[PDB]
């Protein structure tokens, strides 16, 4: 675990009125603070693959670089996934996870059959619940669906040149900025559904990946069985100094 | 902690003293205005 | 916005843009580029026979059903 | 089954317009979304309709690649335009349009 | 014919694991994949001259 | 106050909103003078002669 | 919050959402006083005068 100790939160001082002055109370009322603290930990990932010494005599090809491949590769969709979306029980808390359990996954106005499209608006319209975790905008990333990418290049609204600048779509095609954010696609959202989650505006800073040990191979030879196992494991969360953070848009119910 | 030769709690953590505040409200209406120096009461 | 009162003043047929806005009668239902592009939503941004073009529709879209 | 059937009709009507080609992107998939690895061949009828498009149409509905001022729809959505004649002809159902993942 | 495999989906890594370490299961369920191959072949077209 | 010509999106820089005096339309300096015949039914309200 | 001034295509530079300040209308130059009589029905809004 790794402890980090938050401030505690600001206290209002007394306004003392001019009956005290020289009663001891014209030092007002005590601001006491207590240092918090924010814990952090780790959840483990790992994977099996097992290579007779029979098969690749048997086959053609090597076959070995597939298994390292779709071991580390495995890793990383698990971890691209979990932190998307994770149970939080035993896996990562993730970032659609974790807005709703906020309370801010804001249901908008995009539908899913069609209908009413994912416009930009309704993905920038998210940022009002970050709160005060969002005016700076250049500490922000938005993690679209492609099927709101795809959405957002259609929208009327960014397609007209003295609508957003040269860089419309009509003119240029792939929605690159929207409304001061930069646009990033991914598809690991739910899939499109009523309620589901096209997008996300994290709050960068306030989310570290607790780390412990890292993606390390160790075959082990097991004669006996003849298959040589190469056994990959590794151990990181994501977790966030503070409470809020992330908002996350989902289609109208 | 699940191995032979384990240690006690405590002791698997490493408690910075980081001390972290959130983003906190910013104050704008206290400092835009002058100050009359009044002398007296 | 007004299409129904338009009719009055023109009937089936809208004039070309000049004289649509030009005509003092017409002012009243709709006045400038400004009430109309605002009435069809549209912003300056979309260019002015767009939106006009789109208010020609919506007169004959709204005709009277006959 | 990419064959999106297009509102645009035979027969004038609608044209194809420049959006619906940019709107069947979606049907491509993932695939779809990095445009630059796309290309774009039109049927020689949907390149005389994509300049009558009332959309690329204005220096301020495009830029200073509008048809008025320019003449040649050049690049439609983000994607080259490429005209060949090939295509089947005009009529019903009918192709004006494919879009490769070279 | 050109028959070229084509690597399976993605396997995904067990989560968990969990309080048990030093246990079997730390290490999680294997991940794995069956190669898909694909055929190609090259139909002959030809044209002909008489001067 | 022909909608026409007060835009800077419309027109130039040479605006009616932004200038006040309609100087050029399409290509033809214009001029003013009052001594039209009186504005009536028929009447004349303009003339371009080839000078 | 004349709708005709606030954009930068309906004006310049000098549009109210940039600017703030209506300062030329139509080519005339604006000065605003307080001494019109009292907002009213008919009441006087603007004089044009000819210095």
């Amino acid at each position: 675990i790794l402890t980090m100790l938050v401030e505690p939160d600001a206290g209002k001082a007394t306004w003392v009125a001019a009956s005290t002055y020289g009663t001891d109370t014209t030092t007002g009322e005590e601001v006491k603070g207590a240092l918090k603290e924010i814990h952090f930990s780790t959840y483990k990932l790992a994977a099996k693959s097992f290579i007779t010494d029979e098969t690749e005599e048997d086959a053609i090809f090597s076959l070995l670089p597939l298994l390292r491949k779709r071991l580390i590769e495995a890793h990383a969709v698990s971890i691209e996934e979990a932190f998307m979306t994770g149970d939080g029980s035993g896996k990562p808390k993730g970032l659609l996870t974790l807005a709703s359990e906020d309370s801010a996954k804001v249901v908008t106005e995009a539908k899913a059959d069609g209908s009413v499209l994912v416009t930009a608006k309704t993905i920038s319209k998210l940022r009002r619940k970050l709160g005060r975790h969002g005016l700076k905008l250049s500490k922000l990333v938005l993690i679209v669906s492609m099927d709101a990418y795809y959405d957002l290049l259609e929208d009327e609204e960014w397609q007209d040149v003295a609508q957003v600048g040269n860089d419309s779509v009509k003119l240029q095609g792939q929605v690159g900025r929207i409304y001061g954010l930069p646009v990033v696609v991914s598809e690991y959202f739910p899939a499109k559904a009523n309620s589901a989650e096209f997008a996300v505006i994290v709050y960068k800073d306030n989310f570290v990946m607790p780390r412990q040990r890292a993606v390390t191979v160790e075959r082990e030879r097991q004669a006996g069985k003849q298959r040589d196992a190469y056994y990959v494991t590794q151990r990181v969360n994501l977790q966030r100094y503070f409470a809020n953070g992330v908002v996350s848009g989902t289609y109208a119910a | 902690s699940s191995s032979v030769e384990v240690s006690s709690e405590s002791y698997e953590t490493i408690f910075s003293q980081r001390i972290i505040r959130d983003l906190q409200k910013e104050l704008v209406v206290g400092a835009l205005f002058e100050e009359l120096p009044m002398s007296s009461k | 916005i007004d299409y129904s009162g338009l009719r009055t003043i023109f009937g089936e047929k809208l004039p070309e843009s000049h004289i649509f806005f030009a005509t003092v009668a017409a002012h009243k239902y709709v006045p400038s580029y400004a009430f109309l592009r605002r009435e069809l939503g549209l912003s300056s941004a979309h260019t002015n026979r767009k939106v006009w073009k789109k208010f020609v529709e919506a007169y004959g879209k709204a005709i009277p059903p006959a």
